[PDB]
């Protein structure tokens, strides 16, 4: 009942599936990324206690539902799940037929294909839209930088990468990811806290944790002087109202959750900090690149919203970068939206629709075609 | 009944009805055939291979028997329609399709 | 700025060099609220 | 116990350090150059559990244990890790004194020169070997080719050179290396099969993935048509018993890990293949030691060992050669050894005990008496 | 247990009454390897049905529950748990476990606790991971009898290591550092 | 076994290696009942 | 080959050019077999 259309601007945050239109400011989508099972089943009159409406309402049937991720390691274990989720999307929250509407497809690297192939293809057939596109979620955030050079530090709703940029110029070879994601924090503090006097296991318990860390839980640049710090002082000394209505104190993990992004010992994790795999990849950069990179150093990713993010950033490089160049990191407060915006600029970059993945195209060369010289 | 290629069971041409955990069979004397799973053309079906489509696969020495079985529980309508064991040796190749009409 | 009155006399796609030159990594941007107007 | 000596045949394979005698006929030693370092400590009543005996034992310890090479780009970063790594040698699988066995030195070229300064007096002080002497691997392996006429294709171990020779004659000008390691072609691999699947990453991960390549992977003369060959050609299409006990599927791999050698593009290496490295460098040798090359066209180096390895060398230059000359590659199975061999050889060679590194002629020198005239 | 029976036809709250029923289970409670077909064994399966005495003297009679009981640790469904069965908890464990540790555990997958002394307690173990595992490799749980004493008898052990005393609580290093010394470098 | 001779000879402290290589897991109790021999 | 005999028979060191002149690119292995004949 309109003009020709509007792409569809769906952005599945590594945590939430997030949406809204080419040109569009907000995407209009943002909710949960689980399914959730009840377990008892008292008789119960009637009916609507949905196995699996998880989408945005099931928290609210959290404890009995549980929880699932499809995508759940940014990594699509079942689809009719997420089906139904962009149903869900595409019906309740989008309740829009997607066979009008063109959609860019939110992805980061390292999926084997037939992931999105298949994706693809039932999006056309379920969906019929008017044309798809897929983007990686990296890229959608680096045009959603602007900077089109330098490197960008996506660990945003659940997920990490370095993503190196040039004038849009990036080497996949010095880009990488960080399994982190704040889901991991999430659980070291479910470790700490519950073994330090609590017994915390539940999935919305996992909701309540993680609510903790994007609400409260931060980091001190310093750790070790912070740690003296940590020994005695009473500000951070501080318990929070525990959903239930307890009131869960809390101390050192507030920051000691996160800061092990840089030292995944505390995750166990045989990897390193995220600063120092920016650092290789930036001397695996051209010679100077570096200084580059030094004023693109992109941060991206909202979970790391925390307290000293840059600071830290900074700090370390420093501690590794030649004060010869002047670095700085970049990263607006609104990582998560990023690149849902850039996204959006994409598709909505009416100079490019020739891109979108058209049904026929798929058709003649079903799956895929997306592939080669395209995606 | 019906004609054998290799099919010495064939998955059947299924007008089953929904929930019908239909299986489709070619158990078959058995290098052992490759089973090449399909509706459509560009289209894969192990995409689709989950509880509601399944399988067991194996050979026998006794009798030189190997079965591809694909039962289907929670038979939908959705999925009826076409499927396809393409299956081969190391030489040989066998091609004829079968139904899936999940009714009701 | 004139990054505004530039732009939209930037050459038609070079935007990327002016905007990006005068700080706009939201040519993204540039473009997008020029395309609430031109969507 | 035994009469005046025999030399000792040490040879840092570059990626393990492996040894005989002059006159042996096998390298007795042989194992990685890696140091290791487990992360947790479970409390352990007793003892044994070594912070660093990757020797030959540490790859029992892998996983917990990281990886080290000293020498980790043919460039030893670290020698007090590599020092012990000798005495494990002598004292171990060498369990021998250095004192009294002379010994040649195994190097590539491209060495700082106090790299050899120092591991020579150490070698004197910790070692009091009767004496010395330090070889390039490439000339090591070039007697170790015989062939004194014609370049050598040093793709060994982990490393690569061009060997331009001539009855002994060899340009340093037209000498080349090429930074590619097997471990290189690891990285692509891991880059590949975890992306397209899998999440390979480990030490040891690194471990089973090199495993996989001198097993298994391997590469096909011919690559677009070999392309479409790949497009469904199920042989290959075979999956390898991952370690753990999975069995890690394989197909198109196997094969475009390596050949990429040819075109570093896949690495992004800015570098142009090992073949036409070899054809530049012989264009550079003079007009008509070309045939002489095409005789000699020597490759060097076990990694190397793969499927086809001349048949492209031959095609590719083919492809540049003219046909009015008659190509020749040469590469003996035994390529990891050969270099070995060749020093064993030349150290062996009695009529040369005079080069050997005295601990006088060091004494009054120091050590930047090995440089001129000597090495 | 208490909820079975007593719901069962049994009124039985009393803390020795748990009690009892915990010896109950500690002398007859087992379990079957498999549940389903034993399920149907259950359905009519005589042997199993057998009275016990209540130790006031009654004969409490048992079925079903004798393994109906220690099972759930598999499935806290019974227990309403959200949690999993403590077999692939070994397992998701395991695959935590680096590439090939994995066959290690499998020769070392090692049961520890008395209580767990039913039957079958491996029988399963091996049964599922299998279930789970590659049969590429193979497996083997390890559980001996007297499994309450061996936690005390490697303590008995590491405290009775002469080799190291040193690690000994000494009043006087809590003195210095009173008690939070206890926590790092020692414990 | 050996293990009996082997461990008494055994290097002092790896009759962990000795005692677990030949499977004494029980090098615990090796020693425990070498010590209620040498408590 | 007689490469045997003529390199016995070679002039001392030009058994370089006999066995590289026989194909004996190992007289690196002809002169380390006579090495462990002669070491």
């Amino acid at each position: 009942d309109d003009e020709e259309t509007t792409a569809l601007v769906c952005d599945n945050g590594s945590g939430l599936v997030k949406a809204g239109f080419a040109g569009d400011d907000a995407p209009r989508a943002v909710f949960p990324s689980i399914v959730g099972r009840p377990r008892h089943q008292g008789v119960m009159v009637g009916m609507g206690q949905k196995d699996s409406y998880v989408g945005d309402e099931a928290q609210s049937k959290r404890g009995i539902l549980t929880l699932k991720y499809p995508i759940e390691h940014g990594i699509i274990t079942n689809w009719d799940d997420m089906e139904k989720i962009w149903h869900h999307t595409f019906y309740n929250e989008l309740r829009v037929a997607p066979e009008e509407h063109p959609t860019l497809l939110t992805e980061a690297p390292l999926n084997p294909k037939a992931n999105r192939e298949k994706m693809t293809q039932i999006m056309f057939e379920t969906f019929n839209v008017p044309a798809m596109y897929v983007a990686i979620q990296a890229v959608l955030s680096l045009y959603a930088s602007g900077r089109t050079t330098g490197i960008v530090l996506d660990s945003g709703d659940g997920v990490t990468h370095n993503v190196p940029i040039y004038e849009g110029y990036a080497l996949p070879h010095a880009i990488m990811r960080l399994d982190l994601a704040g889901r991991d924090l999430t659980d070291y503090l479910m470790k700490i806290l519950t073994e330090r006097g609590y017994s915390f296991v539940t999935t919305a318990e996992r909701e309540i944790v993680r609510d903790i860390k994007e609400k409260l839980c931060y980091v001190a640049l310093d750790f070790e002087n912070e740690m003296a710090t940590a020994a005695s002082s009473s500000s951070l000394e501080k318990s929070y109202e525990l959903p239930d209505g307890q009131v869960i104190t809390i101390g050192n993990e507030r920051f000691r959750c996160p800061e092990t992004l840089f030292q995944p010992s505390f995750i166990g994790m045989e990897s390193a900090g995220i600063h120092e795999t920016t650092y290789n990849s930036i001397m695996k950069c051209d010679i100077d690149i570096r200084k580059d990179l030094y004023a693109n150093n992109v941060l991206s990713g909202g979970t790391t919203m925390y307290p000293g993010i840059a600071d830290r950033m900074q700090k370390e490089i420093t501690a590794l970068a030649p004060s010869t160049m002047k670095i700085k990191i970049i990263a607006p407060p609104e990582r998560k939206y990023s690149v849902w915006i850039g996204g959006s600029i994409l598709a909505s970059l009416s100079t490019f629709q020739q891109m979108w993945i058209s049904k026929q195209e798929y058709d003649e060369a079903g799956p895929s075609i997306v592939h080669r010289k395209c995606f | 009944d019906d004609p054998i290629g290799l099919f010495v069971m064939r998955p059947q041409d299924g007008e089953v009805t929904v929930g019908g955990s239909i299986t489709f069979s070619a158990r078959v004397a058995g290098k052992p055939p490759v089973v090449k799973w399909f509706k459509g053309k560009w289209v894969d079906l192990s995409s689709k291979v989950g509880q509601h489509l399944q399988l067991h696969d194996s050979y026998d020495r006794a009798s030189k028997v190997y079965l591809f079985e694909l039962h289907i529980t929670d038979a939908q309508p959705a999925f009826t329609g076409s499927y396809r064991c393409e299956v081969s040796t190391k030489d040989k190749f066998d091609c004829s399709n079968f139904n899936l009409t999940v009714h009701e | 700025e004139d990054v505004w009155e530039i732009l939209r006399q930037a050459p038609p796609s070079e935007y990327e060099r002016i905007a990006f030159q005068y700080g706009v990594t939201d040519l993204r941007g540039m473009l997008k609220r020029l395309k609430g107007m031109r969507r």
